């Protein structure tokens, strides 16, 4: 039941999403090993992901969290990179999208920095890079990221390297 | 997946070394995220 609706580059919604993408690029401590060397993106397309069932499943849980946290969902918009973005948009997030070896336990990871999520588009550590060229810094191949609505509720603060 | 720490719905990974890094977040229930936008892009080679 997922449909993808293309946003026009002239739409304010396209423009605010592109700006969040571009402005949250940073340098990474791997010198670009996992995600490639770049300071900015060429945005090719932004699509709205519309799935009534998955939306209702999200808002249902959002309300449960909210009611457990003084009517505060603590909702953010965050990036997610994954080889399984195509499954996510059709079936939603679940346990199979979890990063088992992540630094904060087995769960589903999101980033404020778009360039951090970019490191995971081809797998953990960038895997072996693009399917076509086996290049983690491929400048030709089209990559996909998700920009997601995420309910944090009461979040456990872990200070970390 | 693991569970959230007791009494919490997520974890926030606060950067405590790299001064420029933004936060990262973990949820333990897939129902706590909705994939709103699919962004297709290329990384650009620096000039
Ligand atoms: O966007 C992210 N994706 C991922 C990510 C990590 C692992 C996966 N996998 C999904 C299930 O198969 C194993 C690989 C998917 C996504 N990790 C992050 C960690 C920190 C900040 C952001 C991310
Ligand atoms: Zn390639």
């Amino acid at each position: 039941g997922t449909i993808l609706i293309d946003l026009s580059p002239d739409d304010k919604e396209f423009q605010s999403v592109e700006e969040e993408m571009q402005s949250t690029v940073r340098e990474h401590r791997d010198g670009g090993h996992a995600g490639g060397i770049f300071n900015r993106y060429n945005i090719l397309k932004i699509q709205k992901v519309c799935n009534k069932k998955l939306w209702e499943r999200y808002t249902h849980r959002r309300k449960e969290v909210s009611e457990e946290n003084h009517n505060h969902a603590n909702e953010r918009m965050l990036f997610h990179g994954s080889p399984f973005v195509n499954a996510i948009i059709h079936k939603g997030f679940d346990e199979r999208h979890a990063y088992i070896g992540g630094m904060f336990g087995a769960g589903i990871y999101f980033a404020e920095n778009s360039s951090k999520s970019n490191q995971y588009v081809y797998g953990i550590g960038g895997g072996t890079g693009c399917p076509v060229h086996k290049d983690r810094s491929c400048y030709i191949c089209h990559r996909q990221l998700l920009f997601c609505r995420v309910t944090l509720g009461k979040s456990f603060l872990q200070f970390s390297a | 997946m693991a569970h959230s720490p007791p009494g919490h719905h997520s974890v926030t990974g606060r950067p405590s070394v790299n001064g420029l890094a933004l936060a990262e977040y973990v949820i333990y229930r897939g129902e706590q995220a909705y994939p709103e936008y699919l962004i297709t892009y290329q990384i650009m080679r620096p000039e």
